[PDB]
């Protein structure tokens, strides 16, 4: 349609007038830049708009000013989010930086967790992620916002427990799960994670789940009472006879009564696969 | 002889594991040494040492029965130190031992 | 990691610098009168120094920077970027120091509510009061505190929130064997949130407590309480609260310390009780 064409032309034709316009030598160049790269935005050439953008904001940098330099970087990272990841996040560790030197901590956060996602969705590596997960996660703490800063660290020992040792999930679980057993709305969910804990020492050995389970029952006597607690025990005891038919049976019986994460059914299927 | 701290280790190989004896590495002690394991204040446990190459430095391997008896994990960290026995009162005249089947 | 030593060094030499800026600063004034260009410059450093500080975890740096700041900015008159400055201590040191973050809030408070600010006042005294309450069993300045705001958010007409406030008061008062004031508070929410179509469905509760408050006093005017409350809210009676009071009243009545013990080991089963509740219960069963 006369779209494309039409705004391909002028986009072109309001870069020339640009960069005849610095040329001569500003803010005018600028704004002729950013109505140029919003017209590719609107062509769908999503491509090369963020080359634009990326200009305009150089351009604006130069001039001193930092605040809108660092918004239209985020532009650029997140119109490249698509056509090219790599140039995202680029221009949003820049974002980042700039954004950190002024000190706004929420933004610096919420840019990590932006890098995290599109590292872990598009492009394939978790050390990455997991590193930019933790310092949002320690921006937010610093910023005393404890639901992200829990969430991050969620996020960070399960993929820890999914691939890592076992020893960094074991202490964040431990950690979220005593300070959400005080907190009066969040108590009753505390229980999930002492189970997940105690189902991550079984894949050292045996004895240190027994061990961990024995704690958490003393220190949560309401973990006491919880299906999972008998669960935990029955495959203890069918898994210290070598009796692998138990195992099989009180795993069934407990999916049947409730689905399963498929992450209990990996560490199960892991801990199955070692009894021998 | 002070104490030492160090981290409980799976025995090596099953006639060790029969023999009763802690199996330490050749570095840290030598074969017949008989040493006081300390998991707390409380709780002191007796052994005879055994070396083994296999043991890594710090760190002694101890049987499933040894475990359960003592209550030590694998991967906790205990104290120990060498026990000397005054032979003169503590040798063993006689030993009544209450023996059932191991496995039904 | 290089963060530790890096931050640390650069922020050094630039306070370093920065001192020097400030000594400087009087010789150029004498000299040449360039007034306040050196010091605002100065509190950029200084500010910058601050905040590197606490991206390099090192609180307490942080927080002397901000103290400085504070001062400086409060010598060149402006009371409302010092206020900024003293209540960035005071959140900086809350975690290094919380004395100091204490003196830097109450100068926040004195500085905002010189100007009539009254909800930043009451937002700061709240902090004050919870920092009093989580570190110290000091409970009298907590309960000072929380009252002192809720106060003026009275006076700011903005309710809901002075509420809250004096439910905490009146909830920790009676955990002092102070049970009038406990009583009269819970009394006073609960009628003035039958009303409240959202949250009728709370005010129950509010009963409940403050009969079981009014139960350490004596047996029959809890009796006589229950009486009134039900008259009033006849729905309390539907409540498993109502039922499980006069359960215990039951019991207690005939010295039937065991009935009571059942009584109340089944209502926990249903529903784990509250370490609140819980200290209440064993305190009525000493009888």
């Amino acid at each position: 349609g006369m779209d494309t064409s039409g705004k391909q032309a002028e986009a072109m034709a309001l870069l020339a007038e640009a960069e005849r316009k610095v040329k001569n030598s500003i803010e005018e160049a600028c704004e002729i830049y950013a109505r140029a790269a919003n017209m590719f935005k609107m062509a769908k050439n999503w491509s090369a708009a963020g080359n634009a953008f990326c200009q305009a904001a150089q351009l604006h940098l130069q001039l001193q000013s930092k605040h809108d330099a660092a918004t239209c970087f985020v532009d650029a990272g997140n119109a490249f989010k698509k056509a090219d990841p790599q140039e995202a996040i680029n221009c949003l560790m820049r974002a980042i930086e700039i954004y950190t030197d002024m000190g706004r901590f929420t933004i610096a956060a919420k840019h990590h967790i932006s890098i995290a996602e599109i590292y872990e969705t598009e492009l394939v590596d978790v050390e990455k992620a997991i590193a930019h997960y933790e310092q949002s996660a320690d921006y937010y703490k610093g910023e005393e916002s404890n639901s992200s800063a829990n969430k991050c660290l969620l996020k960070v020992a399960g993929y820890a427990a999914q691939l890592e040792q076992y020893q960094k999930a074991i202490d964040i679980y431990e950690q979220v799960g005593t300070s959400a057993m005080d907190s009066p709305l969040l108590k009753y969910s505390a229980k999930d994670y002492f189970f997940k804990a105690a189902l991550c020492h079984f894949c050292i050995d045996m004895l240190n789940a027994k061990l961990a389970v024995q704690k958490y029952e003393e220190l949560f006597p309401a973990f006491s009472d919880s299906r999972e607690c008998k669960l935990m025990k029955k495959l203890l005891e069918a898994h210290e006879e070598q009796n692998v038919d138990s195992y099989t049976e009180s795993v069934k019986e407990y999916d049947s009564i409730s689905r399963l994460d498929q992450w209990l059914t990996t560490m199960l299927l892991r801990i199955k696969k070692t009894i021998q | 002889m002070a104490g030492r701290s160090m981290q409980a280790a799976r025995c090596p190989t099953d006639e060790l594991s029969l023999s009763n004896c802690a199996v330490v590495s050749e570095k840290d002690y030598q074969s017949g040494q008989h040493v006081i394991v300390r998991t707390s204040p409380n709780h002191k446990y007796i052994f005879t040492l055994r070396t083994h190459p296999s043991v890594v430095p710090g760190s002694v391997a101890f049987s499933l029965p040894q475990r359960k008896w003592a209550g030590l994990s694998i991967g906790q960290e205990i104290e120990v130190a060498l026990y000397s026995f005054d032979k003169a009162k503590q040798c063993i005249g006689t030993m009544t031992i209450e023996i059932d089947f191991l496995q039904k």
